RNA sequence: AAUC
RNA sequence: AGUAGUAACAAGAG
RNA sequence: UAUACCUCUGCUUCUGC
């Protein structure tokens, strides 16, 4: 277990930034297994790569049949917001 | 103890004001030589570029080769490579934090004075920054 | 032979008259 | 070491006397100047390019006007009424 | 299974002179320098993310197809299997004080093999080299 | 100047996309426009082809409803980002992945494209890129003075063959008036210098950082290098 | 008969 | 008191 | 102030190359 003397005193609120920065990164690993393994490259939005991967992933899983029309039109109108 | 002790060594050097910090400032290179055993900072710079110039004589051409190695490393380095620490003192809060979060909270801050060289990958753009950081009237950082 | 006993050592070089 | 030492013997003139002197410096932080690790680097980047000149030259030129901090401070306490206060390096001369 | 297969002889006390060579700790199924195993680890875990296509590739192919239908039907995570395989592929090479033993598969073994004042015979298990020999 | 040119000619998200591919190469957009311009044509030829082509339920070609279109644009986007999109296409169709990085990919087709501009012959630009891929990716070669040379298998639409070559030499047109086509023919390379410079406060700090009988660092720069200590 |  | 030894703990905080 | 014979804490009041 972490060490628990930080909830008494005013840094709790790194508690929070670290949990929000836990969330993207888990959910990055979970668009690129990789991620885990070998350090991922680009100077490019770490949004914009999730994005464009689970935009490719939705896709090739519909023209494959592993995607059916209700979920890749409700896909692509989740991704269509960003 | 080791403050006083460090200027004890010192104290017959050359002691001038630093016109960029306001501080107090020893320099004991190119002093006086000494008349006693006790401990010497006072080290002639010709003596040490003779010894310098005498490893260069014993291993030919090891200067240029080491700086070529290490240049080279210098463009292939990511900023990450910071994260690789121990407590590292940071400057927003001015307290020890591990070395990966006082790299974060320098970026964070750099970005609202205008410094994305962090951003770019390379450790040499990021360098670039802290040394122009030095130049701006006032420096913003965020405080939770 | 046990490690423990002498004989357990190689017959040596030993000299002759 | 071994090799080194090996040579370090076997190279010395016959008939005379190799000495070992085990050694070791005091205060070597306390005396070491970083001017001198400035110029150290200067003469080691001297065929480098100007950019690299000037990226080694700067680690140096920090230490030569570094800052020290001096921890928490000092404890005053007193015995008859068992108290106990930090007083914190800018007030290290608040009081007499 | 090289510990099981194994067969020891007879230890025996005498002076043993010791050379500190730089040496492979453990055995590989097929060596590569760490980039070249890197990529070949990708190909066979994470195919997408891989990225430019060497010609190592093609060099270690056989291995790739043989190492992903090995790791076909399990629920082991990747890291884990990425980390296994980065053992017996990336090379483990550091130096030890050894006599008479430079092959891994004894210098798994080298503490029981022999000290200082003492030697003991040991016939590793499974296959050995030609080269080796 | 071709600076000031591309901003009334090009929209945004062809300047962003030119830049961005430069920023990854190490290469100055402002320094050399006429490279970028040479990216912002070859990315606004390969937009076009994507743009009113789409896909239907039964899977063929018609123009515009539709959230599947029938071209893939690679070219563009980054470099970790394209690779993706190449391995993860050549691994769901069941083909190998090309040597080097490809443009674009018809759905239709289940083949890449490999998309090319050049100044002068257009069918010796061809044949060029014919020695690196063979039969890797269906080339379509393009050229500014109305002279193409498409793939063997011509998936083109003629209407849409049009569009291409009336963008082509409206823009060769719009370099010629304002005297900036001459910018695009000559040739343009230049070394990418390393640059770190010393800004005021830290080399006013390298200057008080000298041992004594020294007035600024410049005096020990030059002492260290040019003198002989021994003795 | 080594380098990695 | 005692631990301890160039300065602390012998509980801290809301 | 009062809740508080309550509540939270045991490396996170500075541990470097």
């Amino acid at each position: 277990k972490r060490n628990r003397s930080i909830l008494n005193t005013d840094q709790r609120n790194m508690i929070l930034e670290e949990q929000c920065y836990a969330k993207c990164c888990n959910l990055f690993e979970a668009c690129f297994n990789s991620a885990s393994y070998r350090k991922p490259v680009g100077q490019h939005s770490m949004l914009e790569a999730m994005a464009h991967r689970l935009r490719m992933d939705a896709r090739l899983d519909y023209e494959s049949g592993r995607m059916s029309k209700d979920d890749f039109e409700k896909a692509m109108a989740h991704l269509g917001e960003i | 103890d080791t403050v006083i002790r460090t200027h004890e060594y010192s104290n017959k050097g050359k002691q001038y004001i630093s016109d960029v910090t306001g501080c107090t400032m020893v320099d004991p290179t190119n002093g006086p030589l000494p008349e006693d055993n006790e401990p010497s900072a006072y080290a002639q710079l010709d003596c040490v570029l003779e010894a310098l110039d005498r490893m260069d004589e014993e291993h030919p051409g090891l200067f240029q080769a080491a700086s070529q190695n290490a240049m080279e490393t210098l463009m292939v380095t990511t900023v990450d490579k910071l994260t690789q620490g121990r407590q590292t003192f940071d400057w927003t809060v001015c307290r020890n934090q591990p070395a990966a979060t006082a790299l974060n909270t320098t970026i964070t801050s750099f970005r609202l004075n205008d410094l994305n060289g962090a951003d770019k990958g390379g450790l040499i753009p990021f360098c670039q920054d802290i040394i122009d950081s030095l130049d701006r009237p006032e420096m913003t950082f965020f405080s939770v | 032979y046990s490690p423990t006993s002498p004989s357990y050592s190689p017959t040596s070089p030993s000299y002759s008259p | 070491l071994s090799n080194a030492v090996a040579k370090m013997l076997s190279n010395c003139p016959p008939g005379g006397i190799s000495m070992t002197v085990t050694g070791d410096n005091t205060k070597w932080n306390e005396c070491l100047n970083p001017r001198i690790f400035l110029a150290m680097t200067e003469r080691i980047t001297r065929d480098s390019p100007i950019w690299f000149r000037d990226f080694c030259s700067i680690a140096p030129v920090l230490f030569s006007n570094k800052i020290a901090r001096l921890g928490k401070g000092f404890m005053i306490t007193s015995k008859t009424k068992r108290l106990k206060a930090q007083i914190p390096c800018p007030d290290l001369f608040s009081i007499p | 299974m090289r510990l099981d297969n194994a067969t020891w002889g007879r230890i025996t006390f005498g002076p043993v002179e010791r050379v500190r060579k730089r040496v492979l700790l453990n055995p590989l199924t097929k060596e590569m320098p760490p980039d070249e195993a890197s990529n070949v680890i990708m190909e066979i875990l994470f195919p997408k993310e891989a990225g430019i296509p060497r010609e190592s590739t093609w060099i270690h192919r056989e291995l790739i197809k043989e190492k992903r239908e090995k790791l076909k039907g399990t629920m082991i995570t990747p890291i884990v299997l990425a980390y296994m395989l980065e053992r017996e592929l990336v090379a483990r090479r550091r130096f030890l004080p050894v006599a008479g033993a430079t092959s891994a598969e004894f210098i798994e073994m080298l503490h029981c093999l022999q000290g200082e004042n003492w030697r003991q015979i040991y016939h590793p298990g499974g296959n050995k080299l030609t080269e080796s020999r | 100047s071709m600076d000031t040119f591309i901003t009334r000619n090009f929209q945004t998200t062809i300047i962003q996309k030119a830049k961005n591919t430069m920023a990854e190469f190490s290469e100055d957009p402002e320094l050399q426009p006429a490279m970028l311009f040479n990216i912002c044509v070859h990315l606004e030829v390969c937009y076009v082809i994507s743009d009113m082509n789409f896909l239907d339920e039964e899977g063929k070609a018609y123009t515009a409803q539709n959230l599947r279109p029938q071209y893939e644009v690679i070219e563009g986007m980054p470099r970790t980002i394209a690779w993706m999109v190449q391995r993860s296409l050549a691994q769901e169709h069941g083909i190998e992945t090309p040597k080097y990085l490809a443009d674009l990919f018809d759905y239709k087709t289940k083949r890449f494209i490999e998309v090319g501009i050049t100044k002068g012959l257009a069918d010796d630009y061809f044949w060029k890129k014919k020695e690196k891929l063979g039969n890797s990716m269906e080339l379509m070669i393009f050229s500014y003075n109305q002279d193409y040379s498409l793939s063997n298998e011509s998936s083109l639409d003629e209407e849409g063959k049009g569009r291409v070559l009336s963008r082509l030499t409206e823009l060769q047109a719009e370099l010629s008036l304002k005297n900036l086509w001459q910018v695009l023919i000559g040739e343009e390379d230049v070394e990418k210098g390393i640059d770190f410079k010393l800004g005021q406060t830290i080399s006013r700090l390298r200057d008080i950082s000298v041992p004594a009988g020294f007035s600024n660092f410049e005096g020990m720069r030059s002492y260290i290098d040019n003198i002989d200590p021994k003795g």
